[PDB]
Order: C-alpha cells, then sequence, then structure tokens
C-alpha cells in the first residue's frame, strides 16, 4: 500500500502548516 | 479498633473501587462487573480440572460448568432478595453502603446482570483458551 | 597549623602514584 | 516601561539629570548629603533604557540604576 | 493589549514583534510563568515528563514500522556483510528521472535511503528475524507510548494529582529507581537474551507462541535452587559458531568467555546475560539502602549533617562540611537539572568510547559507516549535555541559590577560593595551548623546509604502558598481564582469570579497534583534547561562579540569567551575564569535539584501508590533517553532482554546501548586532506607508528588530546546525563512498 | 515486506495516542 505516500506527504507539507499556521496567526491575534 | 491492612490508603482506594463499593452506579452496572470478573475465572477450575479434561472437548466441559454455576448463584441472589434482606454494613475501610443494596428492588437488578455477565465471562474464557494458536500468531 | 588531614590523604595519593611508576620503572613485578 | 531605583549613597551631582535624554530625573531637596539634594525618577514611564543616567553617575558603586523591564511603545523608541 | 502569551501579562502587553518571540523562548520556561506556585510547578513538570517520555516512544515505532514496511530486513539477514540497509524510502515529486535510478539501489523497487544508523545489527542481535516482529513491536509502542500520555493526563485531575510532599520525598525515588528502573530493567533484560536472543542465536526460533514451552537450558532451572550454578557455564558456543545457525552451537546461558565472537567480532550474548544479571544483583542490594516508611535503612538528611566519627568531632564527612546540601538539592530543581545532565553527559561520551572498541552487535564491526556515525552521533549528544550542566547549574547561583541555608558548607567553600580556580583553569589553558600548537608549527615549517627529521616527536609512553598493563604484547613493556609471571596475571591465591584467555585473544590482534596501536602522531592530539576540556571548562566555571556578581558589576543576581549588557558605561558590558559566558563555551565545545572526531576519523580510515603509514606519518603536522584528511577525502563527495550527471551521494553533496550556508548565515547575527538594523527597518516602515496601493494593509505588530539576546540565540542555531550538518554530511559520503 | 492489511492497523491503532495526545497538551493549558 505505497500509495498512502501520495496522500500523507502533500497533507503534512502543505495542509497541516497551513492549518496550522493560519491557527497561530489568528491566535496571537487575538485580544 | 484500625490497623495498616484496613486502613491503609491503598487499601482503601481498592475496596472503595471495586464494582461492589464505587460511588454513581446502577445496580445493574454493579452486577455486570461482578458477573464478568466471576464468570471469567470459574471457567478454570472445572475446564482443566474436570472428568473429560483430557478429551477434546475439554474446554467445552468447563464452559457448560462454568455457566450451569453462574445460574446457580443467580438464584441465590434472587433467593436472598426475596427474603427481605436486612441493610448492608459500613466497615472502617468503607465508610458508606452503595444505597442499591438495601431495597429488593436493587438486588434484582444485581442478580440478573450478573447471569449476563457471568454467562458472557465464561463465553469469552472459552474463546481465549481454545484459540491460544490464533492470538500467539497475532503476536508471534 | 602543620596540616595533618589535607597531607595524609596527599602523601596517600602520591604513594599511589609512586607505586604505579615502580610497575613501569620494573622496580616491582 | 524601566525602572529607576536611585539609592542614598548619591551626592546631589545634577550629572544624571542633566544626562537623561526624556528627562524621568529631578533633584528633589534633601536634607542627608552635602549639596542637599538627591536624585528623583518620578517620569519612569517615559524612560528608554539608555543607561545614559548610569553613565554619568560619579559614586562608586552607582547610586542610581536602571532595570529593563516591560517594553511599551515610548520605551522602545518607536516613531510610528 | 492580546492574550497572547498566557503566562505573562508582561510579554501580552508589547505592540511590537518581540511579543512573539519571547512567547517560545519562555514557554517552556514554567519557572517564570504568571502566578505560578511552588506545588504547581512541579506537578505540571511531572505530565510534562510523561509527554516527553511519549515522543520518544512514538519515535522508537517509527523505526520499527518504517523498516518493516519499507526496508529490507529479511533480505539483510542472508547476508549482513554485503546487503546495504534501508531506513525509509523517497517520495519526492520535485525528483527527475536520473535522480530515481541513483537512488533505486540496495536492491528496492523505488528510491530508499540508506540505513546509517545500525539498527539493523541491534534488532538482529536481540533475535528479530522477520518483518513481523517489527511491525509486532511497533504497534506495541503505539499503544505503550499512549499509555504515558493518558498517564500525563491522569495525573493532572485534582484528586489524582500528587502533592508537593510526594515530590520532594528523595530517599523513596532512589530506592525504587536503583531497584526497579535500574535493577528489575536489567534483571528482565537478562531474562530477555537467555529465553530469546540467545537461543535465536542459534538457529532455534523461541517466540512468544512457545516460550513457556520450551527451556532455556535442558538442566532447566533446576541447578538454580540447589546451587549447582556451574552447570550454567557448560559447553560455550564454540569458535566455529555460525551466527544464528546450529553450527558449533553450546547449552550454555551464563558463560564468561570474555572477548570476542570469532564471526561476529562482537561480544558474546552468553557474556551480557551473565553481565546484566550481575548488574542486577548489584542495584536491587543498592536499592534497599535508604529510609522510607519502614523505619530501616540510611537517610542522607542525617549522613549530610552529621558531625561524629566514632567519638571524634569532625566538620562532616570527610571531615568536610556537607550540611544543608540536601535541603540544596532536594529543594532547587536547577540543581538537580544541572547535576543530573553532568552525569548523563559523562556516560553519554562514555557509551562512545566503548562501543568502537568493545562492539556488542553482530556484524557492525564490518559495517563501517554504521559505525563511524554512532560514535559521533554520541559525542555530539554528550556535548551538549555537559554544556547544558555548566548551564542549569549556574542559573541555580543566579534564582534558586541561598547562601545562608549553605552557609560554611562545601558549596559555600568554592565561592570563596573562586579566583583561585579561574586563575588555574587559566593557566593550563594557556600553558597547553602556547606548547601544543607549538609544537604543530615547529613541525609544519620544519616539513616545509624539506628536513622532517628535526621534528619534535613524543611517544605517549604514559599510556603505552598502559595497554600494555592491560595485555599488548606489541610494544614489549612486559608488564601486569602482559607479563605471565605477573601476579596480576596469575591471580595468585584463586587462579580465578576465567576472562583473560578470552580476552588476551582479542587485545593482540591487529583487526579490531579493542585498543588500537598509538604513536607520536596520539601524543599530540590528546593534548590537543586536553587544551579543549580545560578552555570549555575555564568559561563555564568562570560564568557559574561569577554569576551572582562580581567587581565590573555587581548584584548581577537582580538582573537574571540572560540580559544583554549594563550599557556603554564603566568601559563597557559587552556579553557580561552569566548566560553569555553559556554562549561563547559552545563555540569551545563544538570545536573540541570537532577535534575528537577529526582524530578519531581520520584513524579509522587507515584501519579500514590498510594504510596505518599515513596516519602516523602525517598527523605530526598541520598540513597532513589539512591535506591527507579534508581535501583527499572530498573528491567522492564534491562529485555527487556535476555536470556528467548524478549518483547516490548529490544529497550528501548538497547537504554539505547546506551546511556551509547555514553556518555563514550565523555570523550576521554576530559581526553586525541590533542598532544597524533598527535603523534599517524604520526605512522599511516609511517606506510602506507611503507606497500607494501597498499601504491598504497594515501590520498588527510594530516591526522592531531581534533583541540583543535573541540574536545570540538565533546566531549559535545557524552557527550549531550549519557545524552538525557539515561535518554530518562529510562523515558519512567520505566513508560510504570508500567502504 | 508487511502486508497491506496490516498498514491500516497501525494507523487506526495510532490514533489512541493521537486522541490522547490531543488530551494531554490541551491539559497542559492553552
Ligand atoms: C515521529 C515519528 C515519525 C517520523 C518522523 C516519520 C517519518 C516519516 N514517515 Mg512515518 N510513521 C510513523 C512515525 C514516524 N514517521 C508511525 C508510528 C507510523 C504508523 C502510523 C507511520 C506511518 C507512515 C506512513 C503510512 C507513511 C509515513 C511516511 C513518512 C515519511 C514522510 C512524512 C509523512 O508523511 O509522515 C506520515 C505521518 C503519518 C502517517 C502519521 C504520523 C505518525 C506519528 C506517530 C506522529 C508523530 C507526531 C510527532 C510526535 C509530533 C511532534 C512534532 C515535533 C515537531 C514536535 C517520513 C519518512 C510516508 C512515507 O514513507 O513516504 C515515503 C507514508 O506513506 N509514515
Ligand atoms: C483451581 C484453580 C484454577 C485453575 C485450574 C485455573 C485454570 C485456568 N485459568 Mg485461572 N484463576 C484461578 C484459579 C484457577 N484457574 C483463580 C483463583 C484466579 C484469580 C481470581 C484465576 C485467574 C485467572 C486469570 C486472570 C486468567 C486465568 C486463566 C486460566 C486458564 C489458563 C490457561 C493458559 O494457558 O493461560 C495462559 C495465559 C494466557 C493465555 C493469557 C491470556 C491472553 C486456565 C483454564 C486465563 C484464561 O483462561 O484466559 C485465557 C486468564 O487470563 N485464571
Ligand atoms: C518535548 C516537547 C514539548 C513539550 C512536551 C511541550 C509542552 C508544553 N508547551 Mg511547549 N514548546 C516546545 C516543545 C514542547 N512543549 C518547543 C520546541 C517550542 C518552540 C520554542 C515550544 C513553545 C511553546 C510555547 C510558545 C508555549 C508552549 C506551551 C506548552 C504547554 C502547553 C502546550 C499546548 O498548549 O499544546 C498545544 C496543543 C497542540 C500543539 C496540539 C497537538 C496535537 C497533535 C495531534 C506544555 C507544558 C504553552 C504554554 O502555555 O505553556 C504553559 C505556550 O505558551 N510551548
Ligand atoms: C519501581 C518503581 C518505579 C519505576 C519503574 C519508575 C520509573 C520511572 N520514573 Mg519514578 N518514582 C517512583 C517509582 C518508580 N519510578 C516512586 C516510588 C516515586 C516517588 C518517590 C517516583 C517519582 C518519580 C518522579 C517525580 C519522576 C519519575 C520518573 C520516572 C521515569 C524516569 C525517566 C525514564 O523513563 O528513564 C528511563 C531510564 C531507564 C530505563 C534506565 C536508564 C539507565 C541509563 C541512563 C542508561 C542505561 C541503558 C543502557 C546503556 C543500554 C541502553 C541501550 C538500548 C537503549 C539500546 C521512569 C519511567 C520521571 C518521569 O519521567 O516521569 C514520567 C519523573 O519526573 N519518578
Ligand atoms: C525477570 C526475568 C525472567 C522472567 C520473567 C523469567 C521467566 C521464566 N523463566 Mg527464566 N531465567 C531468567 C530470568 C527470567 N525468567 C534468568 C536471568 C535466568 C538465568 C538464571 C533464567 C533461567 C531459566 C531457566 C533455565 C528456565 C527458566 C524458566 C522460566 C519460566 C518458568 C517460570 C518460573 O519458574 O519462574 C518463565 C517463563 C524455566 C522454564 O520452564 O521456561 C519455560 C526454565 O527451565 N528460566
Ligand atoms: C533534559 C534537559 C533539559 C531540560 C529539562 C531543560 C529545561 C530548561 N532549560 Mg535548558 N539546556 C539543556 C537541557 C535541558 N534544558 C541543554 C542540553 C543545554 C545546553 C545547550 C541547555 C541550555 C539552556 C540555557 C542556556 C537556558 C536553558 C533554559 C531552560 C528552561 C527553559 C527552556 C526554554 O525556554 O525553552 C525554549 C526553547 C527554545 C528557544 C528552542 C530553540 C532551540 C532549538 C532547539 C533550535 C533547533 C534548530 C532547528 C529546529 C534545526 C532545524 C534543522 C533544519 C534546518 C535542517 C528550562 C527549565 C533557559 C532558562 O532561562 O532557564 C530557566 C536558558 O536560558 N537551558
Ligand atoms: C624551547 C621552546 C619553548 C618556548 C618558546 C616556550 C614558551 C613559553 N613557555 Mg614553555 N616550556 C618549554 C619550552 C618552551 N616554552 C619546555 C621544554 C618546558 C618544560 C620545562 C616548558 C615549560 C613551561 C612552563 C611550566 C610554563 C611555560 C610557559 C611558557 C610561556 C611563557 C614563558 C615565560 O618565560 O614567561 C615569562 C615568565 C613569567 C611570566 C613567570 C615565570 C613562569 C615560569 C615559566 C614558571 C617557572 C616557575 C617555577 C620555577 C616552576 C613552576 C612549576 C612548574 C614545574 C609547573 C611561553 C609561551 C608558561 C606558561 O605557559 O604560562 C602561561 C609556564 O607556566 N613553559
Ligand atoms: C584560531 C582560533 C582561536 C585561537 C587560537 C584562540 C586562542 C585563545 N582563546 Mg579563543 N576563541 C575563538 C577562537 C580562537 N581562540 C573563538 C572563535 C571564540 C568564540 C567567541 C573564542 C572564545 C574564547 C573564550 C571565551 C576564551 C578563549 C580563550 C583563548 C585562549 C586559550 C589559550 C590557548 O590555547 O592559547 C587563547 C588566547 C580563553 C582564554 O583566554 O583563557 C584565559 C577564554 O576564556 N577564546
Ligand atoms: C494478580 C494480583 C491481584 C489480582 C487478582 C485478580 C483480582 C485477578 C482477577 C482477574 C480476572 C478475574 C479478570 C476478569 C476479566 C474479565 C474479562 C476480561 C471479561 C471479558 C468479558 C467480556 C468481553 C464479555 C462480553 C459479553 C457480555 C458481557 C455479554 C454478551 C456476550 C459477551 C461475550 C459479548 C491482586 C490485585 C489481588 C493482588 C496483587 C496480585
Ligand atoms: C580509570 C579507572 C577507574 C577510575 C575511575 C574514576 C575514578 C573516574 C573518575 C570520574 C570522575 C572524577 C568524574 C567527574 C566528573 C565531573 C564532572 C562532570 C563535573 C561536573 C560538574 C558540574 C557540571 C556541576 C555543576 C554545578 C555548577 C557548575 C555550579 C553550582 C551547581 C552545580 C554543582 C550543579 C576505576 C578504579 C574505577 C577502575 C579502573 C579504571
Ligand atoms: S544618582 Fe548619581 S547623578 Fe544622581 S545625585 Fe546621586 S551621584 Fe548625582
Ligand atoms: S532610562 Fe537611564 S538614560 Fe534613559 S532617561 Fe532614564 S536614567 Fe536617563
Amino acid at each position: 500500500a505505497s500509495f498512502l505516500s501520495s496522500i500523507f506527504v502533500p497533507v503534512i507539507g502543505w495542509v497541516v502548516p497551513i492549518a496550522t499556521f493560519s491557527f497561530l496567526f489568528l491566535y496571537i491575534e487575538r485580544e | 479498633l484500625e490497623t495498616p491492612v484496613n486502613a491503609s490508603p491503598l487499601v482503601k482506594w481498592f475496596i472503595n473501587n471495586l464494582p461492589a463499593y464505587r460511588p454513581g452506579l446502577t445496580p445493574f452496572r454493579r452486577g455486570l462487573e461482578v458477573g464478568m470478573a466471576h464468570g471469567y475465572f470459574l471457567f478454570g477450575p472445572f475446564a482443566k480440572l474436570g472428568p473429560l479434561r483430557d478429551a477434546a472437548n475439554a474446554n467445552l466441559a468447563g464452559l457448560l460448568g462454568a455457566i450451569g454455576l453462574v445460574v446457580l448463584f443467580t438464584l441465590a441472589l434472587s433467593l436472598y432478595a426475596n427474603s427481605n434482606p436486612p441493610t448492608a454494613l459500613a466497615s472502617v475501610t468503607v465508610p458508606n453502603p452503595p444505597d442499591a443494596f438495601q431495597s429488593k428492588e436493587g438486588w434484582n437488578n444485581f442478580a440478573s446482570a450478573f447471569l449476563i455477565g457471568g454467562i458472557g465471562g465464561a463465553v469469552v474464557a472459552y474463546f481465549l483458551t481454545s484459540n491460544l494458536a490464533l492470538i500467539q500468531g497475532l503476536v508471534g | 597549623p602543620p596540616y595533618t588531614f589535607r597531607t595524609g590523604w596527599a602523601l596517600l595519593l602520591l604513594a599511589v602514584n609512586f607505586l604505579v611508576a615502580a610497575y613501569y620503572f620494573h622496580i616491582i613485578q | 516601561s524601566h525602572t529607576v531605583k536611585i539609592y542614598d549613597t548619591c551626592i546631589g551631582c545634577t550629572q544624571c539629570v542633566r544626562a537623561c535624554p526624556t528627562d524621568v530625573l529631578e533633584m528633589v531637596p534633601w536634607d542627608g548629603c552635602k549639596a542637599a539634594q538627591v536624585a528623583s525618577s518620578p517620569r519612569t514611564e517615559d524612560c528608554v533604557g539608555c543607561k545614559r543616567c548610569e553613565t554619568a553617575c560619579p559614586t562608586d558603586f552607582l547610586s542610581i540604576r536602571v532595570y529593563l523591564g516591560a517594553e511599551t511603545t515610548r520605551s522602545m523608541g518607536l516613531a510610528y | 493589549a492580546t492574550k497572547f502569551p498566557k503566562f505573562s501579562q508582561d510579554l501580552a502587553q508589547d505592540p511590537t514583534t518581540r511579543r512573539i518571540w519571547y512567547a517560545m523562548a519562555m514557554g517552556n520556561d514554567f519557572e517564570s510563568h504568571d502566578g505560578m506556585t511552588e506545588e504547581n510547578l512541579y506537578q505540571k513538570i511531572f505530565a510534562t515528563h510523561f509527554g516527553h517520555l511519549a515522543i520518544i516512544f512514538l519515535w522508537a515505532s517509527s523505526l520499527l514500522f518504517h523498516v518493516a514496511w519499507q526496508g529490507n530486513f529479511e533480505q539483510w539477514i542472508k547476508d549482513p556483510l554485503h546487503v546495504r540497509p534501508i531506513a525509509h524510502a523517497i517520495w519526492d515529486p520535485h525528483f527527475g528521472k536520473p535522480a530515481i535510478e541513483a537512488f533505486t539501489q540496495a536492491g528496492a523497487n523505488g528510491p530508499v535511503n540508506i540505513a546509517y544508523s545500525g539498527v539493523y545489527h541491534w534488532w538482529y542481535t536481540i533475535g528479530m528475524r522477520t518483518n513481523t516482529e517489527l511491525y509486532t513491536g511497533s504497534v506495541f509502542l503505539l499503544l505503550f507510548a499512549s499509555l504515558f500520555l493518558f498517564a500525563g493526563w491522569l495525573h493532572l485531575q485534582p484528586k489524582f494529582r500528587p502533592s508537593l510532599a510526594w515530590f520532594k520525598s528523595a530517599e523513596s525515588r532512589l530506592n525504587h529507581h536503583l531497584a526497579g528502573l535500574f535493577g528489575v530493567s536489567s534483571l528482565a533484560w537478562a531474562g530477555h537474551l537467555i529465553h530469546v536472543a540467545i537461543p535465536e542465536s542459534r538457529g532455534q526460533h523461541v517466540g512468544w507462541d512457545n516460550f513457556l514451552s520450551t527451556a532455556p537450558h535442558p538442566a532447566g532451572l533446576q541447578p538454580f535452587f540447589t546451587g549447582n550454578w556451574g552447570v550454567y557455564a557448560q559447553n560455550p558456543d564454540t569458535a566455529g559458531h555460525i551466527f544464528s545457525t546450529s553450527q558449533g552451537a553450546g547449552t550454555a546461558i551464563l558463560t564468561f568467555l570474555g572477548g570476542f565472537h570469532p564471526q561476529t567480532e562482537s561480544l558474546w550474548l552468553t557474556d551480557m546475560a551473565h553481565h546484566h544479571l550481575a548488574i542486577a544483583v548489584l542495584f536491587i542490594v543498592a536499592g534497599h539502602m535508604y529510609r522510607t516508611n519502614f523505619g530501616i535503612g540510611h537517610s542522607i538528611k542525617e549522613m549530610m549533617n552529621a558531625k561524629t566519627f566514632f567519638g571524634k568531632p569532625v566538620e562532616g564527612p570527610f571531615n568536610m562540611p556537607h550540611q544543608g546540601i540536601y535541603d540544596t538539592y532536594n529543594n532547587s530543581l536547577h540543581f538537580q537539572l544541572g547535576w543530573h545532565l553532568a552525569c548523563l553527559g559523562v556516560v553519554t561520551s562514555w557509551v562512545a568510547q566503548h562501543m568502537y572498541s568493545l562492539p556488542s552487535y553482530a556484524f557492525i564491526a564490518k559495517d563501517y559507516t554504521t559505525q563511524a556515525a554512532l560514535y559521533t552521533h554520541h559525542q555530539y549528544i554528550a556535548i551538549f549535555l555537559m554544556v547544558g550542566a555548566f548551564a542549569h547549574g549556574a542559573i541555580f547561583l543566579v534564582r534558586d541559590y541561598d547562601p545562608e541555608q549553605n552557609k560554611g558548607n562545601v558549596l559555600e567553600r568554592v565561592l570563596q577560593h573562586k579566583e583561585a580556580i579561574i586563575s588555574h583553569l587559566s593557566w593550563v589553558s594557556l600553558f597547553l595551548g602556547f606548547h601544543t600548537l607549538g609544537l604543530y608549527v615547529h613541525n609544519d615549517v620544519v616539513v616545509a623546509f624539506g628536513t622532517p627529521e628535526k621534528q619534535i616527536l613524543i611517544e605517549p609512553v604514559f599510556a603505552q604502558f598502559i595497554q600494555a598493563a592491560h595485555g599488548k604484547v606489541l610494544y614489549g613493556l612486559d608488564t601486569l598481564l602482559s607479563n605471565p609471571d605477573s601476579v596480576a596475571y596469575t591471580a595468585y591465591p584463586n587462579y580465578a582469570n576465567v576472562w583473560l584467555p578470552g580476552w588476551l585473544d582479542a587485545i593482540n590482534s591487529g583487526t579490531n579497534s579493542l585498543f588500537l596501536t598509538i604513536g607520536p602522531g596520539d601524543f599530540l592530539v590528546h593534548h590537543a583534547i586536553a587544551l579543549g576540556l580545560h578552555t570549555t571548562t575555564l568559561i563555564l566555571v568562570k560564568g557559574a561562579l561569577d554569576a551572582r556578581g562580581s567587581k565590573l558589576m555587581p548584584d548581577k543576581k537582580d538582573f537574571g540569567y540572560a540580559f544583554p549588557c549594563d550599557g556603554p558605561g564603566r568601559g563597557g558590558t559587552c556579553d557580561i551575564s552569566a548566560w553569555d559566558s553559556f554562549y561563547l563555551s559552545l563555540f569551545w565545545a563544538l570545536n573540541t569535539v570537532g577535534w575528537v572526531t577529526f582524530y578519531w576519523h581520520w584513524k579509522h580510515l587507515g584501519i579500514w584501508q590498510g594504510n596505518v603509514a599515513q596516519f602516523n606519518e602525517n598527523s605530526t603536522y598541520l598540513m597532513g590533517w589539512f591535506r591527507d584528511y579534508l581535501w583527499a577525502n572530498s573528491a567522492q563527495l564534491i562529485n555527487g553532482y556535476n555536470p556528467y550527471g548524478v549518483n547516490n551521494l548529490s544529497v550528501w553533496a548538497w547537504m554539505f554546501l547546506f551546511g556551509h550556508l547555514v553556518w555563514a548565515t550565523g555570523f550576521m547575527f554576530l559581526i553586525s548586532w541590533r542598532g544597524y538594523w533598527q535603523e534599517l527597518i524604520e526605512t522599511l516602515v516609511w517606506a510602506h506607508e507611503r507606497t500607494p496601493i501597498a499601504n491598504l494593509v497594515r501590520w498588527k505588530d510594530k516591526p522592531v528588530a531581534l533583541s540583543i539576546v535573541q540574536a545570540r540565540v538565533v546566531g549559535l542555531a545557524h552557527f550549531t546546525v550549519g557545524y552538525v550538518l557539515t561535518y554530518a554530511a562529510f562523515l558519512i559520503a567520505s566513508t560510504a563512498g570508500k567502504f | 515486506s508487511i502486508s497491506d492489511t496490516q498498514v491500516y492497523i497501525a494507523l487506526v491503532v495510532a490514533l489512541i495516542p493521537g486522541l490522547l495526545a490531543w488530551r494531554l497538551a490541551t491539559e497542559l493549558y492553552k
């Protein structure tokens, strides 16, 4: 099942930092 | 009096967490864990010590014996229930009864869940001892 | 004062320094 | 802001008041020293942590001391 | 005016971008948080310690799973001496087609990374044979790491949350951790070797299914209880034992040959079994020493405060005042953390010193690059653990230290004569450096002038002796286990040197790293190492002892541990704080471990290639280091990619250049300091409010330059990462390109 | 190597520490 690399690596490469940075930027800039 | 056996906090924490005494439980829930526990080990001395313990149906000799004696206990629970039982005691390690063991209605709920759990505890012990080489291939 | 407890252990350790050199100089074998 | 502690060892030299560029320091009368005045810091929300006031003090060791604390806009020295 | 960071109101009221950066470097500092009390501190550190513990098991499970699913472990069993291991596989979309063909290696379908961490040798030694045991141990560590993630959550709930007196019960940790964590676990691993790993070493499969049926010994635990323990040391694995087969096998489970297995050139598994069994008995006995609630045992607070040696009044133990040290170790957490990093830092290098000379893993002495990486790894780990020992020891003296509780004791007497410690440390650093650099430059000029016989070459005659006092005939000193007439050789009253015939076979062969032959090139580098240890200690001790103030600046304790300076006054005070003496030392600590690992690597490149004469001639003068090691070995590396093509070294050729760039970037934060850059950002703030379309958007946090203490962190971070990655790309590919 | 089935068991079992790590890291405060 070597096709899981095609679906975990782009999520951790792209989706994981986009979801993390967009959470943290809205959390540090929160009155 | 008071000793490090009846009152050490390791033992007070233990006895107050058995399902006979754990706070906030339906009496069906109390007899469910008491039943599954006592139905699990009582598969033991019938299967490997019984009269047909060398035959190919050795574990089935232990299953019908252990189920058939959970049914005997469940009668004795319902015999103790229907006899207008006296209120339970309060020792130095357990300061209060679990409040479901003074009504006739509460022992009847305790009696049924022993039967539901005691049969299921014996079946899973029949499942695990007949499938030893199954588990040790799922492990190695 | 003549430091007895200090010099007592320094002469013990220096006696270990001289003992190992006796093996290295073949004085003791 | 920062924290400006002034101990009781100074002589009223008025070198620290004439060196703090945001004018935090001022002289108040005080019957202790020979010049009969001690430095005081009543406006420490304006202090920028420059430590020009510690450089100009004669006494050994320093009678004035700047403790660097939480940095707001006035103490960062930001024109924006 | 935001609510981030939660742990500080002084940082959360910062309008600049300093708010963002100081949240990161004060986040795990639990002691400086807002409103943090004493018992809330320990209860939060204890549950955090379940968090770091469960990272370790989740880390070690990915080593098992990525090998079982993507590596060639079952193909590596058949021939471990030529089959080249596999760590994981590459899914890189940015690869070109000649860079998929170059990394399709070791007999695999796709691009794979050759494992240079040696975990196939450790798993093959301890009995694991197929890819299913690797997967089973992987899934077990998923559950075993979740058992600690639940435990840290459980011990933060209010009636499951431990009290303060539970943490400061120090005599009960020492009984449970020595007997249980050290002793039972050494006993359990001896049970794992004897039941499983030693029978797996003889071609005899023992798994979870049949370990209750099969016995490790045909005698079978009857000679244990009767006292006939010599039955366990019957016929061992012979000198023709082919590993993991039944040829030349034995029945013994606890044996004491000493030396190495003749094929794998590792330690005998029967020797390790009697080792961890004997370690286990020495620790369970050691764990029944200190006083707990059972009214028996030694009491450490009474051992410190004792003043009477058999009626004679003394100042304390060894007539030295150790009173109040129990209330100094146990009350402070930085004294504990500063202490135990020194303890863990000693053993970490001590691991590395004994794993190249005494290999304990099957076929690891012949897989070279896995052995060159494991030495250099645990040496650099030992570097940071020793620098942080003095670092967290110096946070103790600023923050936690109390001179009244510690009055008159041995830790007070060090702070009195601290100018005598730093002076004689400054002497040895200069006494070595003036005369070690002097003899390299002497040998450099002398060889350059074509007359190399005028070199000053010193035989290391004090370490020549120790190797001959351990049994090396090669020098002819004829003492002490090399003298066969010696009292130490024969063990005169009892003659019980069982280890000694197997030890002298190992030390007298020229086919291992056991007590390598040393010469005049090894004289100068051990005195160059001693230059690096006494000088790194000089910076760290002087920053520890002067952490509470001195002549140029008294009351440095009022300013905390990390503050920039005290201004340009008094001549200026740049890098005056106790943090700044942590800072200067990590240049030396990375330097010194360079010297100990340039010298490790180049002595073994002569052993592995059969050319011992290249090192012994050329390591006396500093061109031979520069030419025959740095220049000559980086030819396979730098040709990892050229205009002709690529090969499998092109990552290490790319990481080598990457390391030279991160290293050089860190100079920018150190040569140039802050006030240049705040006057540069104030022109970018101007030209953003004036640009007509781009001033629709605007910052929430005002841009300021990095603070003075911050870009010494950021400067040291680019320096250290680039120092590691440069050598780690040179260490691997110069060894894995030559074998 | 290991079978294609066994990889999915390892992923589902890995949600059990993934859930518990989210519980611990939020019990340690925000
Ligand atoms: C921390 C441990 C760790 C690390 C660094 C890696 C590293 C890698 N894995 Mg792997 N993996 C691990 C544990 C680990 N694995 C475990 C336990 C499992 C079983 C569930 C897997 C299952 C797995 C699969 C199925 C695949 C990878 C793949 C990969 C590669 C690409 C990264 C990726 O997509 O992640 C994938 C990540 C996951 C599937 C889930 C992560 C599971 C661990 C337990 C999370 C650890 C989080 C960490 C502790 C949080 C701390 C962050 C830190 C910065 C503070 C890379 C070699 C891919 C690959 O080989 O591409 C070629 C791929 O297809 N991994
Ligand atoms: C017998 C009972 C027992 C046991 C097993 C433990 C075990 C542990 N306690 Mg502990 N504890 C106990 C009783 C016990 N405690 C009691 C009674 C108290 C109260 C008085 C405490 C109070 C306490 C506190 C307050 C803390 C612990 C912590 C820990 C953990 C230490 C960190 C760790 O995992 O290192 C594991 C270390 C080893 C397995 C030994 C390593 C030996 C050296 C360093 C290396 C030797 C290995 C060798 C070279 C070979 C390795 C090679 C191989 C890896 C390839 C560990 C799980 C800490 C922790 O992390 O909390 C979770 C912590 O903060 N304990
Ligand atoms: C188990 C050991 C241990 C423990 C528990 C601690 C715990 C602590 N230390 Mg300590 N320390 C340690 C080891 C340890 N340290 C070691 C080994 C050293 C020597 C290097 C130090 C040096 C040290 C100093 C000098 C200081 C501390 C401080 C602290 C406290 C706060 C930490 C903090 O703010 O984190 C914040 C974390 C960071 C800022 C992390 C940034 C650094 C990361 C690791 C860089 C990584 C680079 C990058 C990811 C690489 C990518 C590569 C890629 C490009 C290819 C805390 C009590 C500080 C304090 O004030 O104490 C109260 C403090 O001043 N420690
Ligand atoms: C042949 C070339 C050569 C050269 C160029 C040097 C050059 C140097 N040596 Mg060196 N040395 C050499 C050979 C050489 N050495 C040899 C063969 C020996 C073995 C005996 C030594 C032993 C030696 C010692 C023991 C010391 C030096 C020191 C020095 C430095 C200052 C010397 C001086 O006069 O300062 C001017 C002199 C003074 C400022 C005060 C006098 C200090 C003298 C050197 C010590 C004598 C005091 C006492 C009698 C002995 C002290 C006990 C000692 C045995 C441990 C200087 C760089 C010193 C050093 O490294 O300081 C950092 C130092 O302490 N050297
Ligand atoms: C060791 C020890 C101990 C312990 C002991 C005991 C107590 C044991 C027991 C054990 C047991 C005795 C167990 C049991 C278990 C059980 C189980 C595990 C079961 C399961 C079951 C199931 C799962 C079932 C289910 C079901 C039902 C319920 C119904 C329907 C059907 C079915 C089947 C589904 C003590 C602490 C004292 C002390 C120390 C040591
Ligand atoms: C050879 C040999 C031997 C011997 C050995 C020995 C004797 C060893 C030694 C060892 C040692 C001798 C070690 C040591 C080490 C040390 C160190 C490592 C230190 C460190 C420290 C620290 C770091 C500290 C810290 C601190 C500070 C800084 C401040 C205050 C606080 C504190 C204290 C914490 C024997 C006989 C056995 C056998 C044979 C061989
Ligand atoms: S603090 Fe310094 S400048 Fe101010 S009065 Fe005292 S001595 Fe003068
Ligand atoms: S912070 Fe120092 S330099 Fe600045 S105004 Fe105050 S006393 Fe003067």
